[PDB]
């Protein structure tokens, strides 16, 4: 197993590496709000965002009905 | 609902206003529909609104 340095760098083949850490969406579930252009009303949802699996959406439409979204369908 | 003379539409159309003004975040962007009997009722609304 590669060993990591007191210098905080991992010798792969002999050469000196070092590995950045990676600034990412943490999962969650995450509220929006946007504007329906073709009305211009106020519309709502909602994105259940897991590390692996399938999506998850709920939304309130223009026409004033809450949907769902499942797996992308 | 009330008897004739009463005077229900102008305290009808200042409830709409008061809710209008309340609630206006959730009703702004949707409008208001007015249904009358005749065109002419909708014309004194038009005045008194």
């Amino acid at each position: 197993f590669p060993m990591m340095t007191e210098k905080g760098t991992f010798i792969i083949n002999g050469t000196e590496r070092v590995v950045v850490s990676q600034l990412v969406r943490s999962p969650g579930v995450y509220f929006d709000e946007t504007i329906d252009k073709s009305t211009e009303k106020t519309l709502h949802s909602v994105k259940v965002i897991p590390g692996r699996g399938a999506w998850l959406e709920f939304d309130v439409d223009k026409r004033d009905t809450v949907g769902v979204r499942i797996d992308r369908k | 609902e009330g008897g004739p003379g009463t005077g229900k539409t102008v305290v009808a159309l200042h409830r709409v206003a008061y809710l209008l003004y309340t609630y206006r975040k959730q009703m702004e962007r949707h409008g208001v529909l007015v249904v009358g009997p005749t065109p002419a009722f909708l014309d004194h609304i038009g005045r008194v609104l």
